[PDB]
């Protein structure tokens, strides 16, 4: 009942590999995933993979809760855990079959991980200007969307550079949080824009345009029969006493909304349904109406200006009121929405307003937005860049493998090893795009050899040959490889560093 | 029944794989031993590879090809013949990039091809020239041959028996400077004795018996008569039988036999001979003849022995006995012997010339002795045979392995192209036979490789190999491990050709 | 039913044929092509055979199913034809039945498809014919130093190439010659190739005439000789035995001695018949006498014993001499004048290092020569003469065959345009004959980019890319005879490369192939007793 008990561990994260290493790319391929409420979805996003696969393993959980981690401090480079991780764990299963011991494969990746974090720096190329244009910014966005949305790069790379130049003179508070997505129904990509502050895709069901009252009032519940917090045990017999119910009804709710207008409130949030004769009273006073089923369109209203959802049916509560400059209505797109601006205060607030025609399709425009705004966030720290398309990660396995052998002792099998898990991204990037991933090794090696650097892989199914990432406009972030190499590095000696599983009870 | 696309590929790798797996282990002096069982259960412990692979049957054809080419390998050397299986098993063992990286078998047919060339020019580079009139020095060469036997006793003796056989059958006056141990140095067994009474005959020696006691014992002067037709009556064309059946036609036919007979012995007779060595037998009417002149009668000789015979004494070959000449006369040996020495005779025509041929004498108290004294000095007469053809030689104990493959990590830095990830399997290859000398010994593998390599990256190359008897480095330069190159070439050479055999098979097919 | 066995017919044999038919194509799928893999051939006693050529794969496949036993017989209907194109039948012919078993599914009966067939091989026959190359450009225009340089490239001796590519241009235009008619073909006798040390491969000399490795033994016998009478002879001038296993009887001792003297005497009457022809060229196979050959230098006869049988028949052959086998003329003894006597012109002693050779120049008709390849050891010079004649073959059979074919693949990528168009053409039931006889010739480029190491999907649609513009439009800008260079994977010129075809083997291939598609289309039942 054993036959290696110290395979299976590493089987069970080449598993985790397999199923992102063939998505790995702009020619990757999409993943037909099925939602827990049995929700048709197709998606080829690397993080989308890992939350629906509930993975039962705890020898692979612990790369999977390195992608937590990676999904903190940077946000790109989640499939770079998996495929570059994956590789260190089967590279070093032809180290054990040797005779080497798995506590020195530990000490001489941890050498070799220090020695990469030097090489790194000496890779960097490029940087921001800090001009805050359109042209700077979308130069280097066009290869964060890449790879998420392959051949309508050249609408993304537009509206979120108009996004995120709005925030940079808020210096040192620029964040994904500021940059909200609202999904709208429409013809499709061709149609979307970005709008500033706070806007909703349902417009306002009252009649009001527009309004410059400041006190917002948000109630969850819907505009139905009133019931009280007591008994109230409300008896009917005849046609008349119907009638007084009826019209008591309308009489009571006509001071529910009076109270809404004593206290200086022309904007109410309705979470629920709201009837037609309590719509007619909303017209009356002048008070905004605008309706949001969603919970988490409400939840994010309570974080921004602090307007709170109350259960009970329009209380007047004073202390629990939001405050906004501007609420108005908006027709962009053949859609009327609803935008909270801020005039009187400078504004950090912006809303990518997004169109498509399908749901599942619009899905993965929204996790392409915010990898495209996390591609920024990383970018208020100090700005470095580094050639893409598998530029790096030959230069980094050049310089490992010069370094492994001149080093002598038992350490230099595991610098080697170290070395050939960074040609599997290229590897990764060659076998998707349908090209033999042998001949792009050596093509790759051999323009590296002369010193041209900057020298990745060629997009073409046609042409198996490579090409000048500098000139292409290619370009990732060294922070994004910086702690990607760190997370999985740590990841990778874990499960090395646990030989034996044993399940106990609690 | 048949099997076909990549798993005939895969499935040559695990046949080639089972035979290198049998012997990995049976490498150096410090050879571990096997346990083969026979149907009549019997247990033979034998630690000879060429005898293990022998008696074990195989049903796949690819395996079978790793035999007879072995077999075919005892006859060119007699040393390193489990090292080639070894080196065949290494270098097919890296399927990574066999199947795995879909690579097409041309690819690392090419690649292969492309690492002989520079298997060969290295091993020339690392190699040492040879003082050959020197026998000193061609007494530590069989040193790593004669050692854990018997003879290492006589290692003095058994020096001097294969140096001085080499030498005559050498006929450097061609310019190629042939050797032919099977033909021209037979060699023969006398009981009786001890193995220091061994000795080199300089001449031919027939174990042909003594029917008659009227035969030359000792003669100082012999005259060998070398024929090639039999002694008997002349038949026809065909092989039919003449019967009789009349009492008259039994004088007819009996009267023609008597003086056939007594022609092709009366022309023999007349240059007054010693001894009469023919090619086929003799009839008993001729022996009465034989017997009459007092001359020795040998008989059953091949048309190798006849060659060498004839340029001993000065003879010449002659077909029939009506047409000999005077040119026929075996003057200038030293002396004719019969004596039977350990109840068996011996024909003695030695002499003081060298017909470039010899004869081993071997002596020993039993059978068994004479059996370990014939394998022992077989070995030795072959190493030899490779020194004098090319003076030239390679240290062994994973000196050679290591040189070599150094030079194959160099020279794929500068060798592009999509052969450069087969052309370092060949140089990891070649490191399984400094890697089951730490194996056999004991000591750590992957510990005291790795520094094994490292010595070979700083230092000199044809420096610091693997003592399989301590365990521990040592130089070459020092201890007498010194393998002859064309021991290591026709290695390296065959280790190519059955990698790139296997390779080659994609199907296989039955039927004839 | 009660009959003597099991029967089935229908759709289920026709299936059952072709997978039948197209497993034997797998054995000669690799095979194919001069980068062909070996293949193992398991005899019934053990023993194995390792063979990739493709003729002697198909002559040992051993298959008991009659689908396999059709394609048995096209290997004798092939070799007694032309000689060559073998196994390029059976994937053509296999890869027919596959296209065709398509068509039976697709409701097509196969009656259309085999009067689309023959249509479709007339057809081509008729678009090769208007697009072949005549046997010229031997001098002065390369397509044939090229030629040979590929077939060179493969040993040590095409480091250089252009060096050792004359010396088989200038043979194989040497060894024409008509004799019926106005033929002209080439022997399947060529030049001899022999060896020697001349310090490098660089020494090595066109010489126009044949080479003999024989030496004459003697120096005061003069080695320039200007007559022109070549004597050949098989019996021996030594002394003479009745048979090998029959002997003459001497009894007496006084007799032995007399016919010794006899021996001596009768060797003075046969020199006086042979230097009375004034025959100077004197080669013995049996050896001649010590005192004979005293005879010879005072004569100034040129002399040569213990020369090879095999030899001595291209030497009677060059001078138009007969081989006299015995000197007695069944009563006595003559020496055959004016009858197994040559002429010649000039025969030197050329001093060549370490094998001083015989060369005979201007004979009768010969029309042969001799390549001395002067190297530095004998592992070089073993090589570079299987290299040649593997070179020499190569130009002997395409200059033959009075027409030859640019082929390689080139002349299936344009056959896979033509009758594509054709196809569209007719119309009646068998344009998807003709459509699918297009596809099935591209085969031929797809099994040879997969046994070239390179992409299949590739390196077969630049060889289609190349041959549709010659259809298109007459400019010189579209490329046109565009081979397949197996070894660089990229396709060239089959002009520039030399890369020729006979049209007889590129004919009776797709002749014999639709033949034989034909008739395994053409079962329908099955009976077994
Ligand atoms: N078109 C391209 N040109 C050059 N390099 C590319 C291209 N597309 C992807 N890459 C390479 O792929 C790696 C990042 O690719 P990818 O966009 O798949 O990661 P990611 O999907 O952003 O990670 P995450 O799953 O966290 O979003 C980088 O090393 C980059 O060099
Ligand atoms: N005394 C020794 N000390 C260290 N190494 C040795 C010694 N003798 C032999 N070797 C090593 O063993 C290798 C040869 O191994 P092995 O003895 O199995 O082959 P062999 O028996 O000599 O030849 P063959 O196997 O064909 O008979 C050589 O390369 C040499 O380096
Ligand atoms: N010089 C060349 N260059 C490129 N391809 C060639 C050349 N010569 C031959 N070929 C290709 O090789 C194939 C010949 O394969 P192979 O010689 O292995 O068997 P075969 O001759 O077809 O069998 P068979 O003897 O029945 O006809 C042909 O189809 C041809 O296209």
């Amino acid at each position: 009942g054993l036959e290696e008990a110290v395979y299976r561990n590493i089987q069970a994260c080449k598993e985790l590999a397999q199923t992102t290493r063939t998505a790995y790319g702009p020619n990757g391929m999409n993943k037909m995933v099925i939602n827990h409420l049995e929700k048709l979805f197709v998606t080829n996003d690397a993080a989308t993979i890992l939350r629906e696969l509930e993975v039962q393993h705890p020898a692979a959980k612990m790369i999977v809760m390195a992608s937590h981690m990676q999904e903190q401090e940077v946000g790109d480079g989640t499939n770079f855990v998996l495929v570059f991780a994956g590789a260190l764990l089967e590279l070093a299963e032809e180290l054990l079959r040797i005779g080497l011991s798995v506590s020195e494969v530990i000490e001489g990746y941890e050498i070799a991980c220090r020695k990469a974090h030097e090489i790194l720096p000496n890779l960097v190329c490029c940087s921001a200007k800090n001009l805050r244009d359109i042209d700077e910014v979308s130069s280097l966005l066009r290869t964060s969307i890449m790879s998420k949305q392959y051949g309508n790069e050249v609408f993304l790379a537009k509206l979120i550079a108009q996004a995120c130049v709005s925030i940079f003179p808020d210096s040192g508070h620029f964040n994904v949080d500021n940059i909200r997505v609202c999904k709208i129904l429409g013809s499709g990509i061709s149609s979307s824009s970005v709008l500033h502050g706070m806007v909703f895709k349902k417009e306002t069901e009252g009649d009001v345009t527009s309004v410059k009252d400041a006190k917002i009032a948000v109630y969850s519940c819907p505009f139905d029969g009133m019931i009280t917090e007591t008994k109230g045990t409300v008896l009917i017999k005849t046609a008349e006493e119907l009638m007084n119910f009826s019209k008591g009804e309308e009489n009571l709710m006509d001071a529910q909304v009076k109270a809404i207008a004593d206290t200086g409130a022309n904007v109410v949030v309705t979470g629920g349904k709201v009837a037609d004769m309590a719509l007619h009273y909303a017209n009356k006073y002048n008070i905004m109406l605008v309706r949001l089923n969603s919970k988490w369109d409400l939840r994010r209203l309570c974080k921004t200006v602090g307007a709170t959802a109350l259960p009970r049916l329009t209380p007047p509560v004073l202390e629990e009121m939001g405050h906004c400059d501007s609420v108005y209505l908006s027709e962009v797109g053949d859609t009327q929405v609803v935008v909270f601006k801020h005039e009187k205060e400078d504004g950090a607030i912006s809303t990518i307003v997004l169109r498509g025609s399908t749901d599942n399709l619009m899905d993965d425009i929204e996790r392409a937005v915010d990898d495209g705004v996390n591609t920024f966030k990383v970018l208020t720290r100090d700005k470095r860049l580094v050639p893409g398309g598998g530029a790096t990660e030959i230069e980094l396995a050049k310089q490992i493998t010069s370094y492994g052998e001149t080093c002598p002792g038992l350490e230099q099998y595991a610098i080697k090893k170290f070395a050939e898990a960074f040609e599997a991204i290229p590897r990764a990037l060659a076998e998707n795009s349908g090209v033999k991933a042998n001949e792009v090794i050596s093509k790759l090696y051999a323009v590296h050899q002369e010193g041209n650097k900057n020298v990745g892989l060629d997009i073409e199914a046609e042409v198996p040959a490579v090409k000048d990432m500098l000139e292409a406009g290619i370009l990732d972030t060294y922070l994004g490889k910086y702690w990607a190499i760190k997370l999985a590095t740590n990841a990778a000696v874990t499960v090395l560093r646990v030989d034996q599983i044993i399940m106990a009870k609690p | 029944k048949r099997e076909s696309g990549r798993k005939v590929q895969s499935g040559n790798i695990n046949a080639a794989k089972t035979i290198a797996d049998i012997i990995r282990t049976c490498l150096g002096p410090k050879s571990m031993m096997k346990m083969l069982l026979d149907p009549m259960g019997g247990i033979v412990m034998t630690n000879d590879g060429n005898a293990i692979l022998r008696e074990i049957q195989v049903q796949h054809p690819a395996a079978k090809s790793m035999i007879e080419i072995s077999r075919t390998q005892d006859e060119e050397v007699g040393d390193g013949t489990t090292s080639v299986i070894i080196l065949a098993g290494e270098m097919l063992s890296v399927a990574e990039h066999f199947l795995e990286q879909q690579m097409h078998p041309t690819v690392v047919i090419s690649a292969y091809r492309k690492a002989l060339d520079d298997m060969i020019s290295t091993l020339k580079k690392i190699s040492i020239p040879v003082d050959i009139s020197d026998s000193d020095m061609m007494l530590n060469i069989i040193n790593s041959s004669i050692t854990t036997k018997a003879i290492s006793r006589w290692s003095s003796l058994a020096c001097n028996i294969a140096l001085d056989a080499v030498k005559m059958v050498q006929f450097e006056e061609n310019g190629r400077k042939e050797i032919d141990i099977k033909k021209y140095a037979r060699v023969e067994k006398i009981p009786g004795g001890i193995i220091e009474d061994s000795c080199v005959l300089r001449g031919v020696m027939i174990n042909k018996d003594v029917t008659h006691p009227r035969m030359r014992r000792y003669i100082k002067n012999p005259r060998i008569v070398l024929l090639d037709s039999s002694l008997e009556y002349k038949k026809g064309e065909s092989q039919t039988d003449i019967e009789i059946t009349r009492e008259e036609d039994f004088t007819r036919i009996l009267q023609m036999e008597e003086e056939y007979i007594q022609q092709l012995c009366e022309d023999i007779i007349q240059l007054k001979p010693d001894v009469v060595i023919t090619e086929k037998g003799i009839s008993d009417l001729a022996q009465h003849y034989l017997m009459r002149a007092n001359i020795t009668a040998i008989r059953r000789v091949r048309k190798t022995d006849n060659n060498r015979i004839a340029r001993a004494c000065g003879a010449r070959i002659v077909s029939r006995p009506e047409e000999l000449r005077e040119d026929d006369v075996g003057t200038g040996a030293g002396l004719l012997e019969i004596k039977k020495i350990g109840d068996e005779y011996f024909t003695f025509i030695t002499d003081c010339k060298d017909p470039k041929a010899c004869t081993i004498l071997l002596r020993g108290a039993s059978k068994e002795i004479l059996s370990e004294v014939e394998r022992n000095l077989q070995d030795a007469m072959q190493v030899c045979r490779n020194v004098l053809l090319d003076p030239q030689l390679v240290p062994g104990g994973g000196a050679s392995e290591m040189a070599v493959a150094h030079a194959l990590t160099e020279k794929s830095k500068a060798m592009t192209g999509v052969e450069q990830w087969p052309y370092r399997a060949v140089a990891q290859a070649l490191e399984v036979i400094p890697r089951t000398l730490i194996q056999n010994c004991g000591a750590s593998t992957i510990r005291l490789l790795t520094s094994l390599r490292a010595k070979h990256t700083q230092e000199n190359c044809e420096t610091w190999g693997v003592n399989g008897e301590t365990g521990t480095l040592v130089d070459m330069k020092e201890l007498g491990i010194w393998e002859p190159l064309a021991v290591k070439l026709q290695t390296y050479k065959t280790a190519v050709e059955t990698a790139v055999l296997l390779l080659r098979i994609d199907d296989i097919v039955s039927g004839h | 039913l009660s009959v003597f066995g099991d029967r089935s017919t229908g759709e289920t044999i026709r299936s059952q044929n072709v997978m039948a038919a197209a497993s034997i194509a797998n054995i000669v799928k690799s095979s194919l092509g001069p980068v062909g893999l070996d293949k193992m051939l398991v005899d019934d006693i053990g023993d194995v055979t390792i063979t990739n050529d493709g003729a002697t794969i198909l002559k040992l496949l051993e298959v008991e199913h009659p689908a396999a036993k059709v394609l048995c017989e096209l290997a004798d209907l092939q070799d007694k034809e032309v000689g060559d194109g073998t196994t390029s039948v059976v994937i053509i012919a296999a890869e027919l039945l596959k296209n065709a078993d398509e068509l039976v599914k697709q409701k097509i009966h196969p009656t259309s498809v085999i009067s689309g067939y023959r249509l479709a091989c007339k057809e081509a026959v008729r678009y090769i014919n208007e697009n072949l190359i005549v046997n010229t450009d031997e001098l002065g225009r390369d397509c044939l130093i090229n030629a040979a340089k590929t077939s060179m490239s493969s040993k040590i001796i095409g480091i250089n190439g252009d060096f050792f590519a004359n010396m088989v241009v200038d043979a194989v235009l040497a060894i024409k010659y008509t004799d019926i008619r106005g033929q002209p073909r080439y022997p399947v006798n060529s030049v001899n190739i022999l060896k020697a040390h001349g310090r490098s491969q660089m020494e090595s000399m066109l010489i126009s005439g044949y080479a003999l490795n024989c030496v004459v033994g003697s120096q005061g016998m003069p080695k320039r000789i200007v007559n022109a009478k070549i004597a050949c002879l098989d019996f021996s001038l030594q002394k003479t035995k009745m048979k090998l296993g029959v002997q003459v009887v001497i009894t007496d001792p006084e007799k032995l001695d007399q016919i010794r003297q006899r021996e001596s005497d009768i060797t003075k009457e046969r020199i006086q018949k042979i230097l009375a022809t004034g025959a100077n060229v004197i080669l013995t196979t049996g050896g001649i006498d010590d005192m004979c050959l005293k005879y010879f230098v005072e004569a100034g006869a040129m002399a040569v014993r213990r020369v090879l049988k095999r030899d001595l028949k291209r030497i009677a052959k060059a001078s138009g001499a007969t081989i006299l086998s015995t000197l007695a003329n069944l009563e006595g003894e003559e020496t055959f004048e004016a009858a197994m006597l040559g002429q010649a012109e000039e025969v030197v002693q050329e001093r060549i290092c370490d094998d001083e050779l015989i060369l005979i120049k201007n004979t009768k008709a010969r029309t042969s020569a001799s390549i001395i390849l002067r190297g530095a050891n004998d592992f070089m010079c073993d090589e570079m003469e299987r290299s040649l004649h593997d070179a020499l073959c190569v130009v002997k059979r395409v200059l033959e065959s009075k027409s030859v074919v640019p082929g390689g693949g080139a002349v299936e990528a344009a056959l896979s345009i033509y009758l594509e168009n054709y196809a569209t053409s007719m119309g009646s039931r068998e344009q998807l004959a003709i459509a699918e006889f297009a596809r099935s010739l591209l085969v031929i480029p797809n099994t040879l980019a997969v046994n070239a190491a390179q992409d299949s999907t590739d390196l077969v649609a630049k060889l289609r890319a190349f041959h549709n513009e010659a259809q298109v439009n007459p400019e010189r800008k579209n490329l046109k005879w565009i081979g397949l260079d197996l070894s660089n994977g990229k396709p060239r010129d089959n002009k520039q490369a030399g890369v020729f075809e006979p049209t007889i083997v590129k004919v009776k291939s797709l002749k014999f192939a639709t033949e034989a598609a034909i008739t395994i289309l053409r079962i329908d039942d099955l009976i077994k007793l």
